[PDB]
RNA sequence: AAACUUUCAACAACGGAUCUCUUGGUUCUGGCAUCGAUGAAGAACGCAGCGAAAUGCGAUAAGUAAUGUGAAUUGCAGAAUUCCGUGAAUCAUCGAAUCUUUGAACG
RNA sequence: GGGACCGAGGACCGCGCUCUGCAAGGAUGCUGGCGUAAUGGUCACCAGCGACCCGUCUUGAAACACGGACCAAGGAGUCAAGGUUUUGCGCGAGUGUUUGGGUGUAAAACCCGCACGCGUAAGGUGAGAGCUUCGGCGCAUCAUCGACC
RNA sequence: GGGCGAGGCUCCUUCUGAGUUCCCUGGAACGGGACGCCACAGAGGGUGAGAGCCCCGUAUAGUUGGAAGCCAAGCCUGUGUAAAGCUCCUUCGACGAGUCGAGUAGUUUGGGAAUGCUGCUCAAAAUGGGAGGUAAAUUUCUUCUAAAGCUAAAUACCGGCCAGAGACCGAUAGCGCACAAGUAGAGUGAUCGAAAGAUGAAAAGCACUUUGAAAAGAGGGUUAAAUAGCACGUGAAAUUGUUGAAAGGGAAGCGCUUGUGACCAGACUUGCGCCCGGCGGAUCAUCCGGUGUUCUCACCGGUGCACUCCGCCGGGCUCAGGCCAG
């Protein structure tokens, strides 16, 4: 399994190691991003009338 | 693994930050790209090896990728200033594109960005003066 | 960022209030900064004007004009500065309303009220630095 | 299905999260009126009635005074320390009786009664 | 069809890699595998794990099992014998039924190593009706 | 970073998606050995010549 | 050739489109429960130094008492405020008053 | 032998011939004037030839009939519920969090305990895509003989 | 069991961060550049143009005074053979009438066992009455108690007192009404019912002179602007005036192609490369050390102090260069 550094408050690395945790590889599908947003989006409009 | 170059070619292939759009054509601003073009040949950030030149004080900053530090931007980067004759810099551009299989299809693209850097340096000639006709130079 | 419930974040509201305001409310509206030497003096910021202030024009066509205020003319947000008039068409001499928030304040009127006034801003300022520094 | 005059009867939740907060915050007023008090009532165990449900038990309006007995707490006594108290209720089973006696014994197991006054 | 009627990046990649893999070939396994990744998901009906049992049981055993599909699981069945099964997309139970025989599982991708050609694959396809 | 792990895993009815396909990179599955052997010879060039 | 008719251009007219703006509307949500014979809602007439309307008030009449703030109002004119003060203000708050003719309207 | 119109392509590759080369898979070579309104373009006009006023409606078609003084702004297949077909996406014998409850940076986003809606609880022969160790194995589907309820 | 009750919660109310530092444009910086600061506050608004730090406010914890409700640590007392819960039993145990119900008429419901209601005729019962289950052998069994009454909460809300928002509309839109709009006005009356926003940062709303009876005009002036003068931001078209150009024997307008006249956009101005000469400068080749990488390619420093390398200038030559042609 892959691993990532970790950084101090000054930026440097701190010796501190930690395993990717499995959800970075993910497939990365635009087209379920897209879909799902736009329904995500309209869920915070408030109603307009006449 | 689930990203490669191709991958993200196709998720940036239609829309882009570096996407510039019009009638007569699609440039890209990429700093990784050599002719300002786009596509999968020369879009930088795309592929795994990629040059970019960009011009210094005097001379030319060349760039490259890192293909063992993909993950680490800070150290990313294999950056050469050429600073000397333009023969010097044409040579070891070339054989940075060429020598070792690294992108030698960019091989005359990147010679010729690192050519226009150079001759844009160059000092520039006064224009001649505009001359009017017809009914303008008559008033 | 607004937090509490209370508060409004709407332009059409606050531009209603703030040309609508009471007098009372405009007079706090109508503040002038403080001057260098008065703010290390009563350690006050800002405080309303008045008729009595002594004032430096620090904003406007008036570069670094000095002078005495003379009407707080609260109807338009505009104070009057002595001797920054321009003249009419028949030479008549009128004021130029000068905003308070473009002026600052040389010399404070003081009375009673305003001593209240400086004491109580500088209780409130000491009290936070205080808590702030420990 | 219009042929009436629907337009003039319809509702339009929009206030449903609204409401939400409004339930969740009348929850914490009553908390915080009794405050070491819990905000509901504990109430008994029972069968649904109908053959198609009575696999599966549920929660019932009130005590039964036989169940209350046998518990060992007064009538007067339960709807004040928080206990629901049904007297329509019939026991009909030792089943029945016997689920919420032993309710009524944990319940007198975690419970914490302070002096009156 | 040129260009599949699916928005997924990576069936985009599968449709290039065959579309490659047909043009520089011989093999008709190619070309079917090409033109059902283009057909739609009515046309592409689901595969269970009865169904494939049951079209090894003769001979067609220590082969590989393709579907341009997605593989379902079964009930029915009770014992799932050890297979080689390649498919677009395989369920949850499905995939955990036929490791825990002691199979293996593969994409399309992984189908174009192994086999360019589909060699010893059986192929198969869902009940339209 | 140590929560993201537990997160995933206790979404109910969820487990992480398995993609359609095993490598994305096309320039090693085309290039490999593997397939380079069994293709036939080219039948031409990215550009042809044109004869008449 | 001019005049007249027509076309275009510049400038100028007629008219108020376009852009920009908005103390307005419209819709949704939240807290709360408060009209009247102790005379309501509505109608009328009066009241300002200079006011027709809108607005405010009722012969104590663009208002009185009390509380707070703390130096104005302003279109003009006239008074202020001593500012080291029960105290300006077409100020805000508001627990005390005044409150013409009617109107459920009641000699 | 005398004219006219045209010059598409852009390293090599080919067919060839009369081979130090060529008229053979598409124009080169030499020269002159000018280098600016000169070519070119936009307007207005004259000239030669050409050319019914739009829309609607009826009809096989015309014709009649109706609308049209001019300009600016506005101006007409939308929303909701219930069915249904096709495309994309998720999970898939299951699927649907969002009545409600629990967090929240507070109408968002995140999470889900119990019900509930819709659906679900094995042959012979001939063709036949595709594999083949060349002996054969045979998806889906159709035809026929079946088997079961 | 009664009476005080510190104090507390809720709501108003006082106070609480940081640039008006330098330069440029500008009538005015709130714009551009530079150098800083605050931030539990970079929501919003104003200030002469896009302001976190000029001003009001914004955030969190406190802090000043007040209002009315409710709670409440504690402190005084209590009282009368006073009240209350249960347990047991050789004693008792009252429960709603012109109301149910039957008949009938109208109406109503998915509901003639009348689904409910109402009117009329008759008019009850006490191991009673109502409803339901059931072929199960008789109408067994189950479940309630009508004709008296009270009660918060979850639910509705185009109205009342406020408050917060919007992928809404932007003056023919949005409510009829952004304005002295249910107004002006019409009708005997019930009722009907409009049009109508924008000078400028600031009126600084044009002193004064002159012509005119005046309305106004012209100078002069304010302003950044009067190409902003209250017939006031910007100011299209229809329609009209003047000036400039042109055409016109009973229509004009439209298509193709030249010509005339007016008016114009391009293109070009030279680049590249060789051979000499005058230079001005050591990033010439090589080698050494360090570093970075694609592990063989580079870069820095040194050596290399001149038939090598880089830029300029003065000549010669080649090639490529615009338009129309032979």
């Amino acid at each position: 399994r892959p691993t990532v550094t970790v950084f101090g408050a000054d930026g440097k690395p701190t010796g501190a190691t930690e395993v990717l945790p499995k959800v970075f590889s993910a497939p990365i599908r635009p087209d379920i991003v897209k879909h799902v947003h736009t329904g995500m989006a309209k869920n915070k409009r408030q109603p307009y009338a006449v | 693994s689930n990203v490669s170059a191709d991958l993200i070619w196709e998720v940036s292939r239609n829309y882009n930050s570096f996407l510039v759009k019009q009638r007569t054509g699609t440039f890209s601003r990429d700093a990784l790209n050599l002719t300002n073009q786009h596509s999968r040949k020369h879009a930088g950030f795309v592929n795994d090896k990629a040059l970019g030149i960009v011009p210094a004080e005097k001379g030319v900053k060349v760039i490259a990728k890192k293909v063992k530090a993909a993950n680490k931007p800070a150290s990313s980067l294999y950056t050469v200033t050429y600073k000397s004759t333009a023969r010097k810099a044409y040579k070891a551009i070339a054989s940075q594109a060429a020598k070792h299989g690294y992108r030698a299809d960019l091989r005359q693209a990147a010679v010729a960005r690192a050519s226009a850097i150079l001759r844009s340096q160059r000092p520039v000639k006064p224009e001649p003066p505009k001359k009017l006709r017809g009914a303008a130079a008559r008033r | 960022m607004k937090v509490r419930p209370t508060v409004s974040s709407s332009r059409r509201k606050a531009r209603k209030a703030h040309f609508s305001a009471p007098s009372s409310v405009r007079r706090v509206i109508m503040s002038a900064p403080l001057s260098k030497e008065l703010r290390e003096k009563y350690n006050v910021r800002s405080i309303p004007i008045r008729k009595g202030d002594e004032v430096q024009i620090v904003r406007g066509a008036h570069k670094d004009k000095e002078g005495k205020v003379t009407s707080v003319y609260r109807l338009k947000y505009v104070i009057h500065v002595e001797r920054v008039t321009r003249e009419k068409a028949t030479g008549q001499t009128v004021p130029i309303g000068i905003h308070p928030s473009n002026v600052v304040i040389t010399k404070l009127h003081l009375d009673k009220d305003r001593e209240n006034i400086l004491a109580r801003i500088k209780a409130g300022r000491e009290q936070v630095a205080k808590a702030k520094g420990k | 299905h219009f042929r009436k005059h629907w337009q003039r009867r319809v509702r339009c939740h929009f206030d449903q999260p609204g409401k939400k907060v409004t339930r969740r915050l009348a929850r914490r007023a009553k908390a915080a009126a009794l405050a070491p008090r819990p905000v509901d009532k504990l109430r008994p165990i029972v069968r649904c009635p109908t053959v198609k449900y009575n696999r599966r038990t549920r929660l019932g309006r009130g005590f039964t005074l036989e169940e209350l007995k046998a518990a060992g707490i007064p009538r007067l006594l339960a709807p004040t320390i928080g206990i629901a108290v049904d007297h329509r209720r019939k026991n009909l089973s030792e089943e029945s009786l016997a689920a919420n006696v032993q309710r009524l014994k944990d319940y007198k197991a975690r419970l914490i009664l302070f002096p009156r006054k | 069809r040129k260009a599949p009627k699916s928005d997924n990046v990576y069936l985009k990649l599968l449709v290039k890699l065959y579309r490659f893999l047909a043009r520089r070939t011989e093999a008709p396994f190619n070309k079917v595998v090409l033109r059902r990744l283009f057909m739609s998901r009515i046309n592409r009906p689901p595969v269970s794990l009865s169904r494939i049992a049951r079209n090894l049981k003769n001979g067609n055993e220590k082969k590989t099992v393709v579907v341009v599909a997605t593989v379902t699981d079964d009930n029915r069945l009770l014992q799932v014998p050890k297979m080689e099964v390649a498919a677009l997309r395989f369920t949850a139970k499905a995939r955990a039924r036929i490791e825990a025989a002691g199979g293996r599982t593969l994409t399309l991708d992984q189908l174009a190593l192994e086999k360019p050609t589909g060699a010893n694959t059986l192929l198969l396809r869902g009940p339209k009706n | 970073i140590k929560q993201l792990d537990a997160v995933y895993e206790s979404k109910k009815g969820f487990f992480l998606p398995a993609n359609i396909v095993s490598q994305a990179d096309l320039s090693r599955l085309i290039n490999s050995t593997e397939i380079q052997s069994v293709l036939r010879a080219p039948k031409g060039e990215a550009r042809t010549k044109r004869a008449c």
